[PDB]
């Protein structure tokens, strides 16, 4: 297997450059990037139904210099609250009804 | 299915300081960095 | 292989809770939390040593409250402050444009 949080760190750049150098930058995603991006390494985060429908909300929340295209600025950002995400996510809140009455 | 809603949302908080972080972690007062590569 | 970058989010919160649960929270991190963390999936990202008289340095610029134990967001933009730190040294701008590098 590989090294965890090493590879967290290092598949951050790497598919930084992966899906961004496909329109314009490599360092710079515009909604395509990010949607194969997502699309390839981050499916468990689509719940494998990703349409520019989730991603508006995605792009919108990682564009914080508001011109619509993720720089790495906006990347990182995106990926380490997808760990804040991961955390919630972990069980997914898969309808939790709890039963006191 | 929209985590990215709430995930990323926070994102644009984190952007804020990350720049600031990224910036404290390169300070030069810190132990640890990023190698030429991941070494 | 490993799913590179779903393994970065799903890292972040597994390793979260691994060095954290160690002294205090499985969600806290004082230094010598972050220390093993660093020290076990992320010796490469030491650059040269972390140290006990730096780790005072670290964990205080992982904490913009100062209360030597990092929470989740401090812990994840931790993250792509090693991410987005990188930039330069991985994606190939030595110290090249002090623009976005």
């Amino acid at each position: 297997m590989a090294c965890p949080l090493e590879k967290a760190l290092d598949v951050m750049v790497s598919t930084f450059h992966k899906y961004s150098g496909k329109e314009g930058d490599k360092f710079k995603l515009n909604k395509s990037e990010l949607k194969e991006l997502l699309t390839r390494e981050l499916p468990s985060f689509l719940g494998k139904r990703t349409d520019e429908a989730a991603f508006q909300k995605l792009m919108s929340n990682l564009d914080s210099n508001r011109d619509n295209e993720v720089d790495f600025q906006e990347y990182c950002v995106f990926l380490s609250c997808i760990a804040m995400m991961c955390n919630e996510f972990f069980e997914g809140f898969p309808d939790k009804q709890p039963r006191k009455k | 299915q929209r985590e990215l809603e709430d995930a990323t949302e926070t994102a644009d908080a984190m952007n804020r300081e990350v720049s600031s972080l990224k910036n404290k972690l390169r300070r030069g007062d810190l132990p640890f960095v990023v190698p030429r590569r991941m070494a």
